[PDB]
């Protein structure tokens, strides 16, 4: 490597001296303690180091030396329902080594050496491969697991073992140019692996909660974004995204959060149970979870390893899951490290690389297809949580450029406990202008009206209910109390939901479009009732509006049951109008 | 249909630009078995030590050593390792290390008449 | 040939050498690694004793001891052709589609010298671009500058394209046109979502125009600091296609919020005091420099025509950004957030657009002398409305008297009517026409502000 | 019977369009192939020269 000690110490920095020829940010063990810093600035001889390793009482002496070479993650089989907290190591072993805490510098390797796991070679020697491509698959789960190729790595084969029960560990194919292949490899992190070319989007993502995806859809590509102040839902409705999806795996990161705030999260999945697999919905999840007293920045760290693992199992054909808690924390970080390098921060006191690199980290995500012809598509939805309470901070404001759209959320919602809290004269979508291929595919056209059909409603309930404050719904009439339980249902089967209800736990189409019917026939109906005389008054006692207020329960399977039975009813109690 | 036609013009023009590129290489790869070998050596020793306004010692092949006796009075001399095509030097100190290699005298003057090249090329 | 070495400071897009001497402020630099592959490098400060050099890619795994400079060139300038159009570049400016490097004609500098103000002649021509909005009240006349004010997650970049493919010259007011002139753009963004481009680049084949244009591209990925580079690099291909080629291109710029990002940190991070607003000073003048090509010359067929679109955030024009746009800019048309989500399209209105260029003949002369005034008529039109916007929501459902309701009236009517264009055209005329048609519902003898004759002549 | 008439009309102008779309690909493919051969056989000739020159100028 190379040798040099300690020059000063300052917190979680520290600068070294003597180093030369060092490489710019790499695997530096640092101490006794052997830290994994980083060479942030290279300046002279004299070196700053950059833990990730929590500082206490160093001197300055110890040892300093550093590979030369970034930091990647270990590939192969074995990820899911792993742990692999943000500096990849594994929580597992961790926990039985160190009794009952987290004590820095204590190293394990990452993935498992020891597993045993059957071999099925797809390639023979003197075969020609290229890079990407797959050689082998491997039993996992209900999975494909596959042994992709590296980057600008291909050629020859000398060797190809045999099928058997082995450790990532072994080079099962050796290239006829002399490359022993083990099945793992080096990948660094920031940076991304490249694609073939990329496919676009035009397929809907649906975590299938009802009001979420149906006003505000985001395509399985896409990005987007979840602010609010600390209470409505962002912590958790993450949670509980990942309970249901329209994707493979499910990769977690997490930072900054306590150990109570994710304890469930890890305990509850295998009851959880995926139908898409009818897999216990552990196995295919990903705890890259990080406490919140590790140092600022490794909360850094931990960001990246996600999103690079998502590529990984993305170029074996799938939809992957991000879920990114709190940018705030990442900001933070870069935020501390500026008062090491002391730069005149930008406004607000960030360092002005700042969406620098978010930038970066939106783009990569995507469905693409791979040099194997591959599908998969990454999607990314990220959390942040500006101070005030909104968008009056550049890290929150700035973030909703380079991205698609957005998941808006405020407190006032909050309050009065609507899960999700979303202002839907907040945000905006920018996909539902290309989702209606798979709309009229799966729905029937009947939906590409009949949806909008409902935003109206709750367009012209705003400009109402202004008044309605402003002297009463006395001195309106009919029609204009119409509208006001219009939206009142639009609130009572959507936007008020849980996500403990065993019954709303997870939601689809037939639903939707099942109450984007019922809803309908209200108004139309109605519209000719009030003018036959009748007191809207009489139009709200009428029971069956009670009765799709029970729209929440109707397990979705005798859904159709349940439509149809109340479907008639309706022209039926109305007919006596 | 058009956009077809020019890729084709132009692609068919990058089959010229690398041939006349691919004479040049093969010329200057055949320049130390001309005669004119010793020549060129302290042409281009003499042009080095001239942008060099220190001086230090001069380096190159054994092979070209010979060709140059003029700072071989002059200089410091430790006319060493390889610069192979090309002389190199370094001035006082070890500082800025100022050579001249053949083949980066083709990717300079590249880079200059690849437009006159052209118009040789096609009229 | 020259040869550098001598490291002392790597951090951030800063590095720093001594023995310098003849160095230029402002070179493109090579960084041989060890690796082998080459990296950038601006001069970005010489100095008697070291200076900064200004790596355009980031620095990964580099050292101190094979990090190795070479002066490419003292100043940046670049080749050029006409042939090359349909091609890609990138903000280094490579070719991106894989076929051959270009062979230029004539290198010219980047940074350019600017316009003399006696050679400068002043506009007088203007295109029909498709939407009333400019198309009446602003008219965008040829080689203008023009900034379209949005906020992010807003119809930015359609509405731009749609310009691209209804704008065209009139030949009917005059006895010159397309039979006198062909069209051509160059685009540019400087990084964008991926979405954004593919998007982008499907309305140009279909038009098919692309094959006369230019893209450069750089996607919001490459190192950061190849945002200040790339603007200028083809801000000079217009001069070259508007003087030596005689041309009408426009000149589209969309991101230029992200320009100045990492300007900043150039900016700042080597060092200089803020010159406001958590920005150095010289931005007015970094925004100066790229805005001010635009117009035209005596006698030239040329066209520079820029066009600007960006975003800052919420909608304060008063964001440092767009801010000082507009003093050094021209243009002004917005978006409105508000009627967003009300669905109009495009939602650009008059709410602070302000055009500029404008009384200079056209619109008028060679246009309908009904029309200028007509506008105007207009504007305080829609002024006498909306103040309502509030004392009505303060009254009650009403108070008003029986006439001012028209104000009202001819309000909500005309944002609706007027300002909905679906992926329609509307010639100047069958603009106008509508105008005079929302006149109707106000009574004549409260529009006072044209003349005896034009006010009947078409009522 | 009219739904029949402009179904039959759309039939054709498939049918004209299709048919002319494949031919303007033969004139110009070949006129790209005849041309791109044509640029070739033009440079040939003082293709020489362009070396000489060159090499001549990189020399000392
Ligand atoms: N989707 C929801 N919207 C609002 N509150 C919710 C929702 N789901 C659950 N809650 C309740 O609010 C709690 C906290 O919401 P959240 O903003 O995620 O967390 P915190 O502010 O505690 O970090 C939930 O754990 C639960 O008690």
């Amino acid at each position: 490597m190379i040798q040099g000690v300690i020059q000063k110490i300052a917190g979680p920095a520290v600068i070294a001296k003597g180093m030369l020829g060092a490489r710019m940010y790499d695997i530096c063990k640092v101490g006794e303690e052997g830290l994994v810093g980083e060479i942030i600035r290279l300046d002279g001889d004299t070196a700053f180091v950059q833990v990730y390793e929590d500082t206490s009482g160093l001197k300055v002496g110890e040892p300093v030396v550093s590979t030369g070479l970034p930091l990647a993650v270990e590939l192969g089989p074995g990820m899911l329902n792993g742990i692999y907290d943000g500096i990849q190591r594994p929580l597992e072993r961790i926990r039985e080594k160190t009794g009952i805490y987290i004590t820095r510098g204590v190293v394990v390797h990452a993935l498992d050496r020891e597993k045993k796991w059957a071999w099925t070679p797809m390639v023979k020697p003197g075969d020609e491969v290229r890079g990407g491509m797959v050689l082998g698959t491997v039993p996992e789960f209900g999975f494909t697991h596959k042994i992709l190729v590296p980057p600008d790595v291909r050629g020859r084969v000398k060797e190809v073992k045999p099928a058997g029960e082995y450790t990532v560990e072994e080079p099962v194919v050796v290239l006829e140019d002399g490359t022993e292949l083990k099945m793992y490899h080096t990948w660094p992190v920031r940076r991304a692996r490249p694609v073939q070319r990329k496919l676009d989007p035009n397929t809907p993502f649906l975590t299938g909660m009802r009001i979420l995806d149906v006003l505000f859809p985001v395509a399985m590509g896409g990005t987007a974004a979840i602010p609010g102040p600390f209470g409505s839902g962002k912590t958790v409705t993450q949670q509980s995204l990942a309970k249901w999806s329209n994707a493979d795996v499910v990769v977690y990161v997490g930072c900054g959060e306590r150990g109570n705030e994710m304890t469930d999260v890890l305990v509850e999945f295998p009851e959880l149970t995926d139908p898409k697999t009818g897999g216990p919905l552990m196995h295919r999840t990903v705890l890259i979870a990080n406490t919140s007293n590790m140092p600022v920045a490794a909360r850094e760290a931990s960001i990246y390893v996600g999103v690079t693992i998502a590529e990984y199992f993305r170029d074996q054909g799938f939809s992957v899951a991000l879920m990114a808690d709190s940018t705030s924390r990442w900001a933070e970080a870069l935020r501390e490290i500026s008062s090491r390098l002391e730069e005149m921060p930008a406004e607000e006191g960030y360092p002005p690389y700042l969406a620098a690199r978010l930038a970066a980290f939106y783009e990569r995500a995507g469905k693409v297809i791979t040099l194997g012809g591959e599908e998969g598509a990454v999607t990314i939805v990220g959390a942040v949580s500006p101070p005030g309470g909104d968008m009056s901070e550049p890290v929150t404001q700035s973030t909703l450029r380079i991205v698609g759209a957005f998941w808006r959320l405020d407190a006032s919602l909050a309050f009065r406990r609507h899960f999700p809290a979303i202002n839907w004269n907040g945000s905006y979508s920018l996909f539902t202008s290309a989702l209606d291929p798979w709309y009229r595919e799966n729905v029937a056209e009947d939906y590409p009206e009949l949806r909008d059909a409902i935003s109206e409603l709750l367009q012209r309930e705003a400009g109402l209910q202004e008044i309605v404050q402003l002297v009463g719904p006395d001195a309106l009439q009919d029609a204009e109390r119409l509208v006001i339980e219009v939206g009142r249902i639009i609130r009572e089967d959507f936007l008020q939901q849980n996500a403990y209800h065993e019954v709303d736990a997870y939601c689809s189409m037939k639903k939707a479009y099942g109450i984007m019917k019922m809803i309908l026939a209200f108004y139309k109906e109605a519209e000719a009732a009030i003018k036959r005389g009748v007191s809207i008054d009489e139009i709200l006692q009428l029971p069956v509006l009670e009765r799709i207020g029970r729209a929440r329960y109707v397990s979705e399977e005798e859904f159709p049951a349940y439509f149809e039975e109340a479907m008639k009813e309706i022209q039926g109690a109305f007919k006596a109008l | 249909g058009e956009l077809l036609v020019a890729t084709a013009r132009t692609q068919a023009r990058g089959e010229v630009l690398e041939e006349v590129r691919r004479r040049v290489r093969e010329a200057l790869e055949a320049l130390p078995q001309k005669p004119e070998w010793p020549e060129v050596v302290r042409k281009l020793a003499l042009e080095a030590l001239e942008a060099l306004p220190g001086a230090k010692a001069l380096v190159a092949n054994p092979e070209d050593l010979p060709h140059l006796e003029a700072m071989a009075r002059e200089r410091g001399v430790e006319l060493q390792a390889e610069p192979r095509l090309g002389v190199r030097a370094v001035g006082a100190e070890g500082k800025t290390q100022v050579e001249n290699s053949l083949l980066a005298r083709m990717d300079r003057a590249w880079d200059a008449m690849s437009s006159k090249v052209a118009q040789a090329l096609w009229g | 040939k020259k040869e550098y070495t001598g490291i002392t400071y790597i951090s951030g897009p800063l590095l720093f050498v001594e023995n310098a001497k003849d160095l230029a402020y402002g070179a493109i630099v090579d960084i041989k690694d060890g690796t082998g592959r080459v990296r950038g490098g601006q001069v970005i400060e010489v100095s008697e004793e070291y200076a900064v050099i200004q790596v355009f890619e980031e620095t990964t795994g580099l050292d101190l001891a094979t990090t190795s400079v070479s002066l490419v060139e003292d100043v940046a300038r670049l080749g050029v052709s006409k042939e090359m159009l349909g091609r890609r570049f990138n903000g280094i400016g490579k070719p991106i589609d894989g076929l051959p490097p270009i062979t230029p004609e004539k290198r010219l500098p980047i940074t350019g010298l600017p316009l003399n103000p006696v050679a400068r002649r002043k506009p007088e021509q203007f295109i029909q671009t498709g939407i009333s909005t400019i198309d009446v009240m602003n008219t965008l006349v040829r080689g203008q500058k023009l900034p379209i004010f949005s906020g992010s997650g807003l119809p930015a970049n359609e509405i731009a394209a749609q310009i691209a493919r209804q704008a065209t010259v009139r030949p009917d007011l005059s006895g010159e046109g397309e039979k006198e002139e062909p069209f051509a753009v160059v685009f540019a963004a400087m990084g964008i979502t991926q979405r954004e481009l593919s998007y982008f680049i499907q309305e140009f084949e279909r038009t098919g125009a692309l094959s006369r244009s230019v893209l450069f591209l750089n996607k919001a990925d490459d190192p950061t600091i190849e945002r200040i580079l790339t603007p200028r690099m083809a801000l000079t291909v217009a001069e070259y296609l508007a003087f030596e080629h005689d041309y009408h291109v426009l000149v589209i710029l969309t991101d230029m919020t992200n320009y100045c990002e990492a300007l900043r940190e150039i900016g700042a991070a080597r060092e200089e005091i803020p010159g406001r607003r958590g920005y150095p000073g010289y931005m007015y003048t970094d925004l100066a420099t790229i805005y001010e090509r635009a117009g035209v010359v005596e006698g030239k067929k040329g066209s520079v025509t820029q066009i600007p679109i960006l975003s800052m955030p919420d909608d304060d024009r008063t964001h440092p950004i767009p801010d000082l746009t507009g003093y050094i800019t021209e243009g002004q048309i917005q978006l409105s957030r508000e009627l967003h989500r009300k669905g109009i399209y495009p939602p650009i209105d008059p709410l602070p657009s302000l055009s500029r260029l404008m009384n200079n003949g056209v619109g008028k002369g060679k246009t309908r002398e009904d029309h200028k005034q007509v506008s105007d008529q207009l504007y305080s039109a829609y002024a006498n409305g909306v103040d309502i916007r509030k004392l009505v929501a303060i009254i009650g459902e009403d108070a008003l008297t029986e006439n001012d309701r028209r104000y009202l009236q001819f309000a909500d009517a005309f944002e609706r009517f007027f300002i909905n264009q679906g992926q329609q055209n509307r010639s100047i005329e069958e603009s106008l026409q509508i105008a005079w048609a929302l006149l109707s519902m106000l009574p004549q003898g409260e529009l006072k502000r044209i003349s005896k004759d034009h006010i009947g002549k078409y009522y | 019977e009219a739904e029949a008439k402009a179904k039959a009309l759309e039939a054709q102008y498939r049918e004209r369009e299709r048919a002319e779309t494949e031919a303007l690909l033969a004139r110009y493919r070949e006129r790209a192939e005849a041309e791109a051969k044509a640029v070739r056989e033009k440079a040939m000739a003082r293709l020489d020269e362009a070396v000489a020159l060159v090499l001549k100028e990189v020399l000392p």
